[PDB]
């Protein structure tokens, strides 16, 4: 019934993290990048997106910009899951509008606690 | 010179180590809470993610091993008449998943009829091929139908002049003459997400001139790069 | 003139190929043997295995958090965020921490107070539990081969209108010549009672960072062949 | 009439997965955490193999292989060295001392396995 964007340009990232989402009964749609990530959003509006940061073509952080710009799309509430561990890469993307930032490794229960928490409420 | 640019490796090896653990700790974590919800074939794929992910950072250690040896002067080679179409023919197998994962294409032509024959480390060489591959599917282009890596194998000098070819981003040409260079890599927002610690070729280089060789480089910028190895008999 | 940090660069490298090596070793023969073995193996025997597999990973791990802290301290973009927080919890926090670690190596942690608990400061919790972690892990790592009271003490007290913390070990100790030098990134102490010891002498040289990034310090009083003392000082406010 | 197989390595987390994939053969497993108590254990018994790690605290294992080469009893006892040492002089110095063969860790189990067998079987 939820519906899950998940943004990352790692195939190997992508399949673990959807299959703790479907888990849950999420449905999930997958890009490759940032540039596929925005296109997919004119065939539907996803209740989260998951967000990695360093992909070719169109890096996370441009996303997040290109989000605040929409009227729909800046009140979709997004994950940024990152390798980036600096706290200055996590406060550029909060200020940017993302409503959690997660570090890679990644605990996949917290991880899916965290995609709850914003799902629910 | 080389204590300028140690940070900037340091930060290169702990970026490139942690995709392979990203997912070595995903998955094993996944699989011990998800014994209920994993089929026996998803059981076992996952599995295999992590030995493949395991054996992905197993290399990327045997490159800063080979590296301190190198070094060091640890590094003696051996030796033996070797066939140069198979070695080749031989490395090419290797890279083929990670080249498809890319879309890459890999290829391989002899000017010279095999099989051909050299007195070399085929260890060694085959450590030299597989950068040369592995380095033409990293820096290929971004979105392109006919991205390759060649290699082409030919007889000249009394030596053998080994070509490997791609149609990547390219080097520029201040570039040109420091990618060999231990910890250098061209920063530009073509290489941003690409992987690496600027070791690759240097240990390449090291390694081709043990066996009295050498190598060079030709490129340009959007069009693509070929590395000459030249190695005698 | 002197190229010995070239030299010790090169000695650098090749340690991290030793640390890392050892828990990908784990890694690849435990998820290897339960591929293989998944019709000898039992419910319990296949968890423990993960179970492997998922510590050996978080070890790795942090020591690639070693890594990338090391380049942040050497860049300058690590930025510490004070708050007022317990250091008598923060220490049985770390203490509980490394429990599993040293008993591995058959090492008593122990904890006192001089004064009376909770004893407040304003700190990074999360750089000082680091540096706390470095401290221990070093006295567990570097005690005696066979000795039947291995141990690591953590000594707390308030002096100079701040507080003390005190680390002591009764472990091989560290000769005259190398005590000025510990702190030093990359080095590492080199003889018979450290050939097996992992480690990239970046641990001591992070800690030493963040301890004056607080306006702190931190020093040694070590005996070869005795222990250990390391002394770190932080302002109160 | 099970083959008894001396482990000797310094890692709790190595012993038990080796001494896994051995007892899956239906071999007998004596472990020793370094080179001292490996010797100490041979005047138990006698093993058909042994496998040896080489940085250990106490003693290391070109040492216990050196140790082996002395006693005549001993000198015959197969050795599989398995290290985390790559360097191929460590590996000269390895066969030199005695050792039958070198296997570098990482190691694949099955690898290992086939190995072992190889020297247990002629
Ligand atoms: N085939 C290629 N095409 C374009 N650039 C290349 C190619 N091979 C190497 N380079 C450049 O040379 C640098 C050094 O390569 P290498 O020594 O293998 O290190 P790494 O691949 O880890 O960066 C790379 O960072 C890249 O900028
Ligand atoms: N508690 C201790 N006892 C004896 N020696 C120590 C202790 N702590 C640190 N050392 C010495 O100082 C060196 C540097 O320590 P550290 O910076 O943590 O690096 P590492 O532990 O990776 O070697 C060690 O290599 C060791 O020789
Ligand atoms: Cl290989
Ligand atoms: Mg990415
Ligand atoms: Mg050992």
């Amino acid at each position: 019934s939820k519906k899950v964007l998940l943004v990352d340009d790692s195939a190997v990232l992508r399949k673990i993290v959807s299959f703790n989402l479907k888990k849950e009964g999420y449905e999930v749609i997958e890009a490759e990048n940032g540039q596929i990530a925005l296109e997919k959003l004119s065939e539907f509006t996803p209740d989260l997106i998951v967000l990695d940061i360093m992909m070719p073509v169109m890096d996370g952080f441009t996303v997040l910009k290109k989000l605040q710009e929409k009227e729909e799309w800046k009140r979709i509430p997004v994950i940024v899951l990152t390798a980036k561990g600096g706290e200055e890469d996590e406060s550029l993307a909060l200020s940017l509008g993302a409503r959690k930032v997660m570090r890679k490794p990644f605990s996949p229960s917290q991880f899916i606690e965290e995609v709850k928490h914003l799902l629910n409420e | 010179r080389i204590d300028r640019m140690k940070t900037e490796f340091i930060a290169n090896i702990s970026h490139e180590l942690r995709t392979p653990l990203t997912a070595i700790k995903a998955y094993a974590e996944t699989i011990y809470n998800s014994l209920g919800e994993l089929d026996l074939s998803t059981l076992k794929e996952f599995l295999e993610v992590i030995i493949d992910q395991s054996n992905h950072l197993e290399n990327l250690l045997n490159e800063l091993l080979d590296f301190s040896r190198l070094e060091r002067k640890s590094l003696q080679i051996n030796r033996e008449k070797v066939d140069l179409c198979d070695l080749v023919e031989s490395a090419v197998n290797a890279i083929k998943e990670f080249a498809s994962s890319h879309n890459v294409n890999v290829l391989f032509e002899s000017n010279v009829p095999c099989p051909v024959e050299a007195y070399i480390d085929p260890t060694r060489i085959r450590q030299v091929l597989l950068n040369l591959l592995n380095n033409g599917v990293k820096y290929s282009k971004k979105d392109a139908p006919d991205k390759y890596v060649k290699v082409i194998l030919d007889e000249k000098d009394g030596g053998v002049l080994i070509i490997v070819e791609d149609n990547g981003i390219g080097i520029p040409d201040h570039a040109k003459d420091r990618i060999f260079e231990q910890f250098y890599r061209v920063d530009s927002s073509l290489t941003y997400e690409v992987p690496g610690t600027g070791l690759g070729l240097a240990i390449t280089k090291e390694i081709v001139e043990l066996h009295g060789g050498r190598i060079w480089v030709e490129s340009e910028v959007g069009k693509g790069s070929r590395f000459f190895v030249w190695i005698p008999k």
